[PDB]
């Protein structure tokens, strides 16, 4: 079972999300305090590294906050945006068109 | 015991003071009652040998003139033998009333089990915020205020409890969550 969430958008099929889901938790855990940049740097450097994720028009982008709005041109197979409830971080991901 | 007064070969007996502390982590007077209850026993054994044993006009000289049968009969009287009953008892009540004590403050002893590394542990693997550690420090400064809060003070029958022993107790094992907390603290304040 998945750790708990709400999907506010959701593009990819559900796996890729999953295994999102999966890392993003575990290392939210692992690095409980400090800059949003190293949850960032930490989560793209991880991501960019499975031959999953092959296909790439841009290339990736990570966003955090807890209060924004937000415009993109991203590409129109990959895009996700979600919430980890016990901590509430409101998180970004997708490639850029 | 204590609104009457004694002599000397009674200096160990009166208003009876025992020490209380947490034997094998379970609050109980360091000398058992029930040896106090003995030594009372043995207070009450002097008095009744020296008092079986008496020169009254009767016996005279080791009992020669007469026998000292009427007190081996008041031993076997109802205000010793019935008497040790209510003696008994009234102590067992005192021994509950301490149950009674005991038994509100067990949700007190329960810094014993929380003492262990483990716990902590635990909870500092969730990577708590500030104002989490902050609510902990506010949860121990509440247990402090209870481990002030021991204002029952009632002495067991005749009997006297070393409160500030089980005082002392409590606060040691309240330090101990502060300074596990002030090791990860401190080496956060060295780093920056």
């Amino acid at each position: 079972p998945l750790p708990p969430h709400i999907i506010r958008f959701n593009d990819m099929a559900q796996h890729l999300l999953k295994k999102v889901i999966r890392q993003a938790d575990v290392l939210i855990k692992e690095n409980p305090q400090g800059l949003e940049k190293d949850i960032a740097l930490n989560l793209v450097k991880f991501v960019k590294s499975q031959p999953e994720f092959k296909i790439g028009d841009g290339e990736w982008q990570c966003i955090i906050g807890k209060n924004f709005g937000c415009s993109l041109t991203f590409d129109a197979n990959v895009l996700a945006f979600f919430d980890l409830l016990p901590s509430r971080k409101s998180i970004l991901l997708f490639k850029s068109g | 015991k204590k609104i009457p007064g004694a002599n000397t070969l009674q200096n160990l007996k009166p208003f009876f003071q025992v020490e209380v502390q947490l034997n094998g982590d379970k609050v109980t007077l360091n000398p058992s009652l029930q040896e106090i209850q003995k030594s009372i026993n043995r207070a009450a054994t002097a008095v009744l040998r020296c008092s079986k044993h008496l020169y009254n006009w009767d016996q005279q000289n080791k009992d020669s003139t007469d026998k000292a049968t009427f007190y081996d009969m008041i031993a076997c009287d109802k205000e010793i033998v019935k008497v040790i009953l209510l003696l008994t008892g009234s102590i067992q009540g005192t021994k509950n009333k301490v149950n009674e004590f005991l038994s509100g403050f067990t949700k007190f002893e329960w810094l014993c089990k929380e003492s262990i590394q483990e716990s902590i542990k635990k909870f500092s693997k969730n990577g708590p915020t500030l104002q989490n550690y902050e609510d902990q420090l506010k949860k121990f400064s509440q247990i402090e205020e209870e481990i002030e809060k021991i204002v029952p003070t009632y002495k067991i029958g005749a009997m006297e409890l070393m409160t500030h022993n089980i005082c002392t107790s409590l606060s040691t094992w309240a330090k101990e969550w502060k300074l596990q907390y002030s090791q990860d603290l401190h080496k956060r304040a060295r780093q920056l």
